[PDB]
């Protein structure tokens, strides 16, 4: 009931009612609210509190598990449980950047800079990487973005082409195609990596086939400026495609 | 012996694993100081100031192309005017007209 | 005046001592009888721009 | 060899030829005055020859007093006199300073601040140490000095053996003569010599920028060789003007002739005060002149002789020491200087040859709007260290002390209020054991008591700590261009209680960092001030251990280890207390005045109930070091001033 | 700060209620 009336107070009170079920024993249960807290926090400055109070928690957990072992005789199950403690501080730590990061992208879904330092800690993990990929291109509002929506695009099909997998990068440039973005200089920039994509692969019929594509007039001649225009339209006129 | 020996040993790594944890959380403490600072900082600065500083880097990378012009040899108006397309300055006339 | 919001403990203590209210202090009470006031300058301009620099109290005192 | 040099230099001084006439006066006479302009030799011939008369005397061997205002002054006086006399400083000559004293059983002459003699007054009434006591550059008219006027008043009617002298720059030798009972005066004339004086056709409207455009003028049109002096308000601006005078003469280009510009100030150490005495840098190979420029305080303005000085920069600002007794207000002001100090700033140009004094004011304005004398120190100070003073010195008649120039009643009764209420004093005014021994410190009254009275908080470490911190200079050194690094390495340290916890966190790093010069510069850190505070702490430690006063901390765990703290600063600063208004803003308890907190503070919200080591009274009323107190710990610990009859409704 | 007011009194008492926790559990 406090946490709705007192909305801005939340993570103190998550670490009160942690505190209450340490009390009672519920040792998990302070471990369930701690993360609950972690989930619904949306500032770096609560979201700091909450771990250090969860750290504190789980160190003195880890400590209470490594003398109970050593006083009580050590069973399997209660040695694997200190174990188990240490690899959750051990995953905490490490999940640690990675909440963060994504604590900025619950206040802004739109940080298309957030969305690149997350696969920016992903790397080394493929799947993860393409999933935020994914991601990414289906949270961020083009005309909200804070950073550039094509640049995601880019890294996405870089990374594919980095892995080799140039038909599913062809796939990711042929869907970017078909999003209209905030602005014309988004997608155009997508049809030069098109374009440069095949020059890199030699494939220069191809290059060539999908800049006549991007040139092709609308049956309108219309302008480069009108923005009731579907994005695709305006890209005929742009300098730096006529000029590739 | 050495089966009590390496539960020990385990439980040393294992408390030297929570000892780095804790000098882990000890940076991370210094570190997000440092960082809730630098947010606190941000809320103190005007809440247009990184859009203030998106345009002022955008300004600055219109005076980086600049340096490169003169770097390269060439008056940075001159260049500019090769590389503009006329129909921005029709448009400009209209807004006057 | 300055008393009123006290127990009057300040000019209590003084006439115990033997001081006349509106007298200076002193063997031969040659001191000011009411305290030194600062005025706050407006600016940095040197001395003879706005007139005279000196108060009228700080000039009855000690001229 | 040293010593002979310095013989042939010091027999050129005026005051030689007055030797005998000196000698004669001190002799038949018990008081005397003796006025010479700046350099005529004063500081450094006379208490030589009064250690002449001293040695002469049969019995035990007293010692010679002698004054100074600065503890710059007295230091390196100290050093050159005891070059003159051919002995170690700390041997027969040695010096005593508030927070360090170099004296030992050999000492027949030392020079000391005010504020040590008359402390060693308050534990030698008649000064029996002594057999002469010169109290120099006396046209100060410092706090400390104008009472030790009366306490040798007192004095010499009790010890006919006692010989005082009254030294002064200034022709008000007739305050001085008349209030010690008609004495003699001695008049050395100036041996400066010529002073141009130059005034400006107009006023000029921005006085540092006129300061800095003078002193880069004379050193490139003025073909004279010869120092500068410019006069200055206090530290920071003289921060900013080093910078700004260095980047405005590196923009002109490599034909400048160097300028060796020094800072003096009072919180440099003493090895960077000593660099003055340097010669100036030489001439430049194409011709260009080699000049000094000292960038100066008041400090520069008695005591010292900067040999080579021809030009006189003079903005006539200083900065003094005032104190509002209507609202229980300290601060520091600026303010304009006399035509006496004006005119000793001129006859510095005078010494080395013939030189210039360039004022950046009319000549009009100097005629009528300029003072004659520069104001006494008591007239405009807090008096509540003074009469706690005077009250350990058995002067119990605070209000027909001849004081040479006496304080407002209302000031005195404002000194009797604060020690009345802080138990200091009783209802009847007489002084309690624990004024007398807060006299002892070296200290605020407000501080004295707080730090004796912590100790039945068990927090007496911690406060003495505080204190320490409180009575050096500001520990957070905060660049103009570092401010982000400065800030972010301060708040490492920030207390949530606020500054005086916060300086306690600072002082507690500091000595578990075994006093680290490197780490004082990574944290922003003055360390100088720290080994200021430092020695503050083991010689105030050492009066508590005088006083047996227990040395007590806290538990660091417990919740109460802060708070503990927090009341123990109400008992010596309940009266510097100030509330949250529904509005918003602060009242003070009692003189209700509309106070903010300070800009340097680490309380970045505030609470209902503010304690305040000092009012900085500027261009808005704020309250400097402040910390969260609860309102129910007021009515507890002070219940006399806190008495709801009589306090006002806030 | 309001925040760190919390930080500062839930520190301490996270301990005591850790303490009094492994005597419940």
């Amino acid at each position: 009931g406090g946490l709705t009336r007192f909305t801005d107070q939340l993570g103190k009170l998550w670490c009160s009612l942690a505190d209450y079920y340490i009390r009672s024993g519920h040792f998990e249960k302070a471990r369930d609210v701690y993360e609950e807290a972690i989930r619904t926090v949306m500032t770096v400055r609560d979201f700091t509190q909450v771990f250090d109070s969860y750290a504190q928690f789980e160190e003195s957990m880890i400590a209470a598990k490594m003398e109970t072992a050593s006083e009580l005789g050590r069973e399997e199950e209660d040695d694997v449980d200190l174990e188990l403690r240490l690899a959750r501080f051990e995953q905490l730590i490490s999940r640690r950047p990675l909440l963060l990061n994504s604590v900025l992208l619950r206040q802004n879904p739109h940080h298309v800079h957030e969305w690149h330092k997350r696969v920016a800690l992903h790397q080394g993990r493929p799947r993860e990487i393409i999933n935020t990929y994914t991601e990414a291109v289906q949270t961020v509002d083009p005309f909200k973005a804070t950073g550039k929506p094509h640049t995601l695009w880019v890294a996405f099909a870089k990374f594919y082409e980095d892995n080799g997998q140039l038909d599913d990068a062809r796939v990711i440039l042929e869907k970017a195609t078909k999003v209209n973005f905030k602005q014309v200089d988004d997608l155009a920039s997508v049809w030069c990596q098109c374009g440069e994509l095949e020059l890199r692969h030699e494939n220069y019929d191809e290059a060539l086939r999908l800049l006549r594509k991007a040139t092709a007039l609308p049956a309108r001649r219309a302008e480069y400026f009108d923005g009731s225009e579907p994005v695709q339209n305006r890209v005929y006129k742009s300098l730096k495609v006529w000029s590739m | 012996a050495a089966a009590a020996e390496l539960a020990a040993q385990k439980r040393e790594q294992r408390l030297r694993k929570f000892r780095e944890l804790h000098l882990m959380r000890n940076e991370a403490r210094k570190l997000n100081h440092q960082e809730v600072v630098e947010e606190d900082k941000r809320l103190k600065l005007p809440a247009n100031w990184e859009a203030k500083k998106a345009r002022l880097e955008w300004e600055l990378k219109e005076e980086e192309k600049k340096k490169e012009c003169a770097a390269r040899g060439e008056d940075y108006e001159k260049v500019k005017l090769l590389e503009i397309s006329a129909e921005d300055a029709e448009r400009w006339e209209r807004k006057k007209k | 005046s300055w008393e009123r919001h006290t127990k009057g403990i300040g000019q209590k203590l003084l006439q115990k001592m033997g001081y006349v209210p509106g007298r200076g202090l002193g063997k031969n009470a040659q001191g000011i009888i009411n305290p030194i006031e600062a005025k706050q300058r407006k600016g940095k301009g040197a001395v003879g721009a706005y007139g005279s620099e000196r108060t009228t109290q700080s000039m009855q005192d000690f001229p | 060899p040293r010593y002979y040099d310095i013989l042939k230099k010091r027999l050129q001084l005026p005051v030689w030829e007055y030797k005998d006439r000196f000698t004669d006066i001190l002799v038949r006479h018990q008081s005397f005055v003796l006025v010479g302009e700046t350099g005529s030799g004063k500081t450094t011939q006379i208490p030589q020859w009064c250690v002449e008369y001293m040695r002469s005397l049969p019995g035990p061997k007293r010692g010679v007093a002698c004054t100074q205002p600065r503890r710059v002054a007295a230091m390196s006086v100290a050093q050159r006199v005891a070059d003159e006399m051919d002995v170690m400083l700390g041997q027969e000559v040695g010096y005593s300073i508030r927070f360090e004293d170099c004296s030992s059983a050999k000492t027949i002459l030392k020079y000391m601040t005010d504020g040590m003699l008359l402390r060693e007054a308050m534990n030698d009434p008649l000064l029996e140490r002594y057999g002469v006591i010169i109290l120099d550059e006396a046209h100060e008219r410092t706090l400390a000095t104008d009472i030790l006027m009366g306490v040798l008043k007192e004095v010499v009617r009790q010890r006919s053996d006692l010989k005082v002298i009254v030294m002064s720059a200034t022709l008000d030798a007739g305050k001085f003569q008349i209030y010690f009972d008609n004495c003699p005066l001695l008049t050395i004339p100036g041996r400066t010599h010529p002073v141009e004086i130059f005034y400006t056709p107009e006023p000029e409207r921005d006085y540092l920028e006129a300061a800095i455009r003078t002193v880069i003028q004379i050193h490139m049109c003025e073909e004279e060789e010869g120092d500068l002096l410019l006069f200055l308000t206090g530290q920071e601006e003289i921060d900013e003007a080093c910078k700004r005078i260095k980047r405005e003469v590196d923009d002109l280009g490599p034909e400048v002739g160097d300028i060796k510009i020094i800072p003096l100030y009072s919180t440099l150490p003493p090895q960077q005060q000593q660099r003055i005495f340097e010669p100036p840098p030489p001439k430049k190979q194409n011709g260009a002149i080699g000049r000094k420029v000292v960038v100066s305080t008041n400090i520069a303005e008695t005591s010292l002789t900067i040999d080579g000085v021809v030009f006189v920069i003079d903005p006539g600002f200083a900065k003094q020491k005032v104190y509002n007794p209507r609202i229980r207000v300290e601060s520091l002001l600026v303010t304009a200087i006399s035509k006496a100090s004006a005119q000793q700033r001129a006859g510095r140009a005078g010494r080395t040859r013939p030189g210039k004094c360039f004022r950046l004011y009319t000549e009009k304005a100097y005629k009528t709007e300029m003072q004659d004398n520069t104001y006494p120190e008591i007239l405009r100070s807090n008096l509540g260290s003074v009469v706690l003073q005077l009250k350990k010195l058995g002067i119990d008649d605070l209000v027909h002390f001849d004081f040479m120039d006496p304080p407002a009643p209302e000031t005195l009764m404002r000194a009797l209020e604060l020690l009345n209420y802080l138990a200091a004093l009783n209802d009847d005014g007489d002084l309690t054991e624990l004024g007398s021994m807060m006299a002892e410190f070296p200290l605020d009254p407000q501080l004295a008591k707080m730090v004796i009275a912590s100790c039945d908080y068990n927090c007496s470490n911690e406060v003495l700590s505080i204190t320490a911190m409180l009575s050096v200079p500001q520990c957070f050194v905060r660049p103009t261009e570092a401010k982000k690094a400065a800030d972010e390495a301060k708040m490492r340290f920030a207390h949530i209680d606020g500054d005086h916890l916060t300086l306690l966190n600072v002082y507690h790093a500091f000595k578990q960092n075994h006093e680290s010069v490197q780490w004082c510069y990574d944290n922003f850190i003055n360390y100088r001030s720290l080994m200021s505070a430092d020695n503050v702490r083991q010689q105030l430690s050492r009066i508590m251990d005088r006083f047996n006063l227990p040395r007590r901390s806290t538990d660091f765990t417990s919740r109460d280890y802060y708070i503990n703290i927090r009341k123990a600063l109400v008992t010596g600063y309940f009266m510097q207390v100030a509330h949250l208004e529904r509005t918003g803003h602060y009242l003070t308890v009692k003189d209700n005045q509309v106070v903010q907190l300070h800009p340097s503070t680490v309380l970045d919200h505030k609470p209902e109930w503010v304690l305040y080591n000092e009012f900085v009274l500027t261009t808005k009323n704020y309250i400097r070091t402040c910390t969260d107190i609860k309102p129910e710990w007021l009515v507890k610990i002070a219940p006399q001033y806190y008495d709801m009859s009589n306090f006002p409704q806030c | 700060p309001d925040y760190q007011q919390q930080c500062h009194e839930m520190a301490e008492r996270l301990e005591d209620s850790v303490l009094k926790g492994m005597q419940a559990a």
